[PDB]
RNA sequence: ACGGAAGGGCACCACCAGGAGUGGAGCCUGCGGCUUAAUUUGACUCAACACGGGGAAACUCACCAGGUCCAGACACAAUAAGGAUUGACAGAUUGAGAGCUCUUUCUUGAUUUUGUGGGUGGUGGUGCAUGGCCGUUCUUAGUUGGUGGAGUGAUUUGUCUGCUUAAUUGCGAUAACGAACGAGACCUUAACCUACUAAAUAGGGUUGCUGGCACUUGCCGGUUGACUCUUCUUAGAGGGACUAUCGGUUUCAAGCCGAUGGAAGUUUGAGGCAAUAACAGGUCUGUGAUGCCCUUAGACGUUCUGGGCCGCACGCGCGCUACACUGACGGAGCCAGCGAGUACAACCUUGGCCGAGAGGUCUGGGUAAUCUUGUGAAACUCCGUCGUGCUGGGGAUAGAGCAUUGUAAUUAUUGCUCUUCAACGAGGAAUUCCUAGUAAGCGCAAGUCAUCAGCUUGCGUUGAUUACGUCCCUGCCCUUUGUACACACC
């Protein structure tokens, strides 16, 4: 309704985010897997990750 | 803020933008329209 | 909440051919995917709807889920006017 | 498409975590151990394998028949290319994912925390 | 459980024989103190201090300085169209083409606004209300129950004088007999295979077509023209290792030590998984994991905009670059392996022109043993220039401009171009890490990433000196002794 309501947020730290919840800290975007640190050693072998060595 | 000063029956020319739609609002030599927020100047 | 009339009736509309709804958690959007409102006015809208009798719904992975019950099937036909023999999903079409 | 053989690999595993996470949810009440996903040419077969295996599918189509549509709007799909069964689980005992439920279940109704286990 | 009591063992998170150095210098960056309107919070001995995947230009963001927004689901009830209330250019207004409202009389037609309940939201409070996960006691050798014995009983032997092992690992001695868990076994990776099974996305030979060359047969090639194959190369599927065979040395037992064969002889190298029992160790600042207390619109929820997390007489902690001649400054020579990478975005980006640089531009190719890429990367090699003078070593502070990423670079973002040319002649007590492709030089890639490595996690080049033992020091395991301790010597 109001006019200016938002800031140009296509790059940085804010505009990406998790799948999850959201959070804008510990956030892998490798192989645009976007699920923060915390979150990835609770489902890593659902998605197929192992600790071989 | 404000309760809008709410006053039923009021109480005049049409748009000369638009059809038969919005009525214009009577100032000392000064006019502006409802819907189309709010464009006009001359006298009408 | 504060919804012009014309909009909530189509949120009512779409939910009724297909049965389903799955709502994004992103407010401030400029309109919904398939349906031509807000999501802000679709969130809120179903968001009524839980409190007075149904509906099935979630808050996992940033997805609003909704699925209405056998009584929200009732509820609907009243204000809409369908009378019987109508879309939702607790029978299917033909073959599926 | 046409995207890269090592993103598509991974990207199959979160498609699988998010499915397994909600059903974990929608199927708290009527029992479930997991889902196997089967993608063949055109079709895919999701097996959830549960206790009550007629509740899951409900009233001849009805609980599966609104679970179908609902995964066709969160990964874009068509009507036909998904088809939700229903079979039974090899046992208890060993599947130890089943016990946890009717643990869950008697806490929350109000039996003894000892000989429960 | 302790012992400033005694025997026997073990570890470069101990020590000997040694190597590299940090503590000294300048600077990068965390933590204090000071500072401040705010300089946002966690963390405190090993187990806080380049840790929160924490490299903040705004977002981030829990904090100030000054503002906007309802995003008050809903139960019922006060005006319920003689409007519930929604919007509103123009200038006073206002950081401001925020109707933020105070100047305004048109819109808007029951969505709501107005009471009392009722919430929803929170990087609000408590890690001493909890759950999960991680840490540490400890990657150490330790822990349990079944019959039979010794005890009225708590309990206890079994689980032990010895000798070995990396290890309660095994031999042997016996009120003890057999068993389980932990370790060992298992799994992943690095080596060996001219024997299988294979490929123009791997490389070689036969040869052709062809380009040049020494002029005899032969040398260097350029094409994915043809034919065929498997040494390198990738990866299936197997074998190879079992201390093998000898020699000494042991109740001549279990093992240990000297040869020989062998690609491999420290568990063949290194990791992965990791017992019972605990600590009131860490996290409510990963969370629609969370008890209850607070906060519940004049908002500690929020949302936009400037500013700070980086202030500077002063301490400690990791770090980078140097204190030059085994060197610096020139050409010439020229070799790796781990990785990574867009099509709905703006990724890696050769080849060609513009430029003394940085970087501009035309084009591609690549969804990736196919193109970047042979990621011809550094240190190195070899001839010249300087030579032991704060010097041509060293690069900090400084000023002007030229580039790039951004809505935005002044509180130098980042790189580049000439000038400015200091501190430090091998570091005091102390003190950390380390037994072989290791140590220490050396760069490269990834992680975060619009733009920013002096950081962390990974890779390959250059490749030592010195033990091959011991409880003297600092702590860990058992036994035997003593206790007025048992939230257990704080
Ligand atoms: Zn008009």
């Amino acid at each position: 309704e109001n006019v200016w309501y938002s800031h140009p947020r296509k790059f940085g730290k804010g505009s990406r985010q998790c799948r999850i919840s959201g959070s804008h800290s510990g956030l892998i975007r490798k192989y645009g897997l976007n699920i923060d640190r915390q979150s990835f050693r609770e489902k890593a072998n659902d998605i197929g990750f192992y600790k071989y060595r | 803020k404000h309760k809008k000063v709410k006053l039923a029956v009021l109480n005049r020319k049409e748009c000369p933008n638009c059809g038969p739609g919005i009525f214009l609002a009577n100032h000392g030599d000064r006019f502006y329209c409802g819907k189309c927020h709010s464009t006009f100047a001359t006298q009408k | 909440m504060l919804i012009p009339k014309e909009d909530r009736k189509k949120i009512y509309q779409h939910l009724f051919q297909e049965g389903v709804l799955v709502a994004k958690k992103d407010f401030n959007q400029p309109k919904h995917e398939e349906i031509d409102t807000k999501n802000l006015f679709v969130i809120k809208a179903l968001q009524s709807l839980t409190s007075k009798g149904f509906v099935k719904t979630q808050f996992s992975w940033q997805y609003y889920y909704y699925t209405l019950t056998e009584e929200g099937v009732v509820y609907l036909r009243e204000y809409l006017n369908l009378p019987e023999h109508i879309f939702p999903a607790t029978y299917l079409a033909g073959q599926s | 498409a046409i995207i890269s053989k090592k993103r598509k690999l991974v990207a199959d595993g979160v498609f699988y975590a998010e499915l397994n996470e909600f059903f974990t949810r929608e199927l708290a009440e009527e029992g479930y151990s997991g889902v196997e996903v089967r993608v063949t040419p055109t079709k895919t077969e999701i097996i959830i394998r549960a206790t009550k295996v007629q509740d899951v599918v409900g009233e001849n189509g009805r609980r599966i028949n609104e679970l179908t549509l609902l995964i066709e709007k969160r990964f874009k799909y068509k009507r036909g290319t998904i088809a939700l069964y229903a079979e039974r689980v090899h046992d208890r005992g060993l599947s130890a994912v089943a016990q946890a439920e009717s643990m869950k279940f008697k806490l929350l109704n109000g039996l003894a925390i000892r000989r429960a286990a």
